[PDB]
């Protein structure tokens, strides 16, 4: 089995800058006949992988000219030129030479490095479906941020809160290289129906001051 | 070119499952095809070849999988199979359809095995207590992945985030947001619909003011 | 595009 090995494993890249994205193998990938079967895929988000480069440095159909591919034996890199917002994604490597097993590597996200976007922050109450079933979410979206890193803290009638939350974030958005993130904070309807003020409090580098909404039972 | 493959969803340990897939737009039947799993564990992981007529059909199976899975192909339907017995934990993951190694991809299916039973999704709608609103949809107590969230059947997605699944205690949970001009809302509906497969279950629930 | 011709020595 020959292992593919791919670094890093999150590339920052500035719109326009070229990016460079390494893939290794454990034994060289010349076959007999010449040619080097190594090939380089997009996966982008929420989409199934998409052939980019065969053969070392043949683009396929519909590639465009940005993507170029070089490498030799165990050492491979693909090039990014003049990078487009809808290149991100995670791209990977896989060997077709020394065979079965067809093998891949564990892929590289390439992130866009754009300019520090501050989070439209949105809370919202149970619904009453919910509610009538015993149980209690409070739902804090955080829209379209950038740099990945933000903190979130839920406050109950003005103290802190950190069982019961549930954090997910999205994948870079292609439109405009932001990030989003969903805080939910799941009460069952017996405590919620305790408490009157719900407050999602998110910190970001965008700002010292953190951007706060927050509902009041009382609506 | 277009793969869609079918079958899949909750499998129970030691069970069977069928996967088909069906493709247009290159030559079926001058090429290898395969089939490729995907899971955070493994990563991306080929499973299964099935070559062409001139080579008598012939087949190679990944370690993992040979003796319990069958690769097959229909060249008068354009389409591959890979049919499963015995299947176990570890087979869990989003199965890609594939031609060549690996020229063409499927959309993926997925194949979760375990002991549990499928439970479809609670949607509940996520209304507000400026020119734009954000609305949302909270997808709560669902098993096994995945569910799919589109908003007015799909005729709204400049605005739409949808936010990977989490597990918690045995089951799932997602939400999706829509941001859409204010002045439109509630005027002109907006309605999100969460299809579960795995269930056979799709719930359409319109956002109301409250 | 991507496969390679199989080597197969007796
Ligand atoms: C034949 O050679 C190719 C490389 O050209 C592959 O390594 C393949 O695995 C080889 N087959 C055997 C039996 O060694």
């Amino acid at each position: 089995d020959v292992v593919m090995t791919q670094t890093p494993l999150s590339l920052p890249v500035s719109l326009g800058d070229q990016a460079s994205i390494s893939c290794r193998s454990s034994q060289s990938l010349v076959h007999s006949n010449g040619n080097t079967y190594l090939h380089w895929y997009l996966q982008k988000p929420g989409q199934s992988p998409k052939l980019l480069i065969y053969k070392v440095s043949n683009r396929f159909s519909g590639v465009p000219d940005r993507f170029s591919g070089s490498g030799s034996g165990t050492d491979f890199t693909l090039k990014i030129s003049r990078v487009e917002a809808e290149d991100l994604g995670v791209y990977f490597c896989s060997q077709s030479t020394h065979v079965p097993p067809w093998t891949f590597g564990g892929g590289t996200k390439l992130e866009i490095k754009r300019a520090d976007a501050a989070p439209t922050v949105s809370i919202f109450p149970p619904s009453s479906e919910q509610l009538t079933s015993g149980g209690a979410s409070v739902v804090c979206f955080l829209n379209n941020f950038y740099p990945k890193d933000i903190n979130v803290k839920w406050k109950i009638d003005g103290s802190e809160r950190q069982n019961g939350v549930l954090n997910s974030w999205t994948d870079q958005d292609s439109k405009d290289s932001t990030y989003s993130m969903s805080s939910t904070l799941t009460l069952t309807k017996d405590e919620y129906e305790r408490h009157n003020s719900y407050t999602c409090e998110a910190t970001h580098k965008t700002s010292t001051s953190p951007i706060v909404k927050s509902f009041n039972r009382n609506e | 070119v277009n793969l869609e493959e079918s079958g899949g969803g909750l499998v129970q340990p030691g069970g069977s499952m069928k996967l088909s897939c069906v493709a247009s737009g290159f030559t079926f039947s001058n090429y290898w095809m395969n089939w490729v799993r995907q899971s955070p564990e493994k990563g991306l992981e080929w499973v299964a070849q099935i070559r062409l007529k001139s080579d008598n059909y012939a087949t190679h199976y990944a370690e993992s999988v040979k003796g319990r899975f069958t690769i097959s192909r229909d060249d008068s339907k354009s389409s591959v199979y890979l049919q499963m017995n015995n299947l176990r934990a570890e087979d869990t993951g989003i199965y890609y359809c594939t031609g060549g190694v690996f020229d063409y991809w499927g959309q993926g299916t997925t194949l979760t095995v375990s002991s549990s039973k499928t439970t479809p999704p609670s949607v509940y709608p996520l209304a507000p207590g400026n020119s734009m609103v954000t609305l949302g949809c909270l997808v709560k107590g669902y098993f096994p992945e995945p569910v799919t969230v589109t908003w007015n059947s799909g005729a709204l997605s400049s605005g739409v985030h949808t936010f990977p699944a989490v597990l918690q205690s045995d089951l799932y949970t997602l939400s999706s947001s829509v941001t859409v001009p204010s002045s439109t809302w509630p005027s002109q509906t907006v309605t999100c619909n969460v299809a579960h497969p795995a269930s056979s279950t799709k719930v359409d629930k319109k956002i109301v003011p409250r | 595009v991507t496969s390679a011709p199989d080597t197969r020595p007796a």
